């Protein structure tokens, strides 16, 4: 059946959206979730308080944006941690998120506003 | 100069032979546009990158 082709894969978003935090001794502007069973985050994904992904009908439940990249069966991020992290205080971050099916993107920005988050226009 | 048809003792002429050779076609392999490149495993890679 070889169809043709082989895709290899994508490569995963790399952790660049952030364009100013307020950076301190400790992380002020970023918190640590224990990461949920059979889960896999990426960086630009809105994550809940409980570390679940915010799906349709929560967008006012958002928490935090995540800014790395978890293996769900190898149970460690990309860079060899052991939790999964995201920027939840005042910050600003880069237009691009990723969002699930059926997720208002307006709501999730209002949100994420409230806390402290602003999202600088990107273009392309 | 050989045995006729249906007889042994008597002759004929062979007066040659034709051929009819099949036609084939090289446009495009004698055009050149393809570059070897040989190498040594069973499968090639390649990425591709696309800046917005």
């Amino acid at each position: 059946a070889y169809q043709g082709f082989t895709k290899l894969g994508e490569r995963e978003p790399l952790n660049d959206i952030i364009l100013w935090e307020e950076i301190t001794p400790t992380g002020h502007s970023r918190k640590e979730y224990a990461p949920v069973a059979s889960t896999e985050y990426r960086v630009g994904e809105v994550l809940k308080a409980d570390g679940s992904k915010v799906a349709a009908g929560q967008e006012a439940q958002a928490d935090s944006v995540c800014i790395v990249n978890f293996y769900a069966d190898l149970q460690l991020s990309y860079h060899g941690q052991l939790k999964v992290v995201g920027i939840y205080r005042d910050a600003e971050l880069k237009d691009l998120l990723k969002l699930e099916s059926g997720v208002d993107a307006a709501a999730v920005k209002s949100a994420l506003k409230a806390k402290g988050i602003d999202f600088v226009p990107t273009g392309l | 100069l050989t045995n006729s048809e249906k007889s042994r003792f008597f002759l004929a002429d062979l007066t040659g032979e034709v051929q009819s050779i099949p036609n084939t076609y090289g446009y495009i392999s004698g055009l050149g546009l393809f570059r070897s490149a040989p190498q040594t495993q069973t499968t090639f890679l390649m990425d591709l990158t696309d800046w917005d």
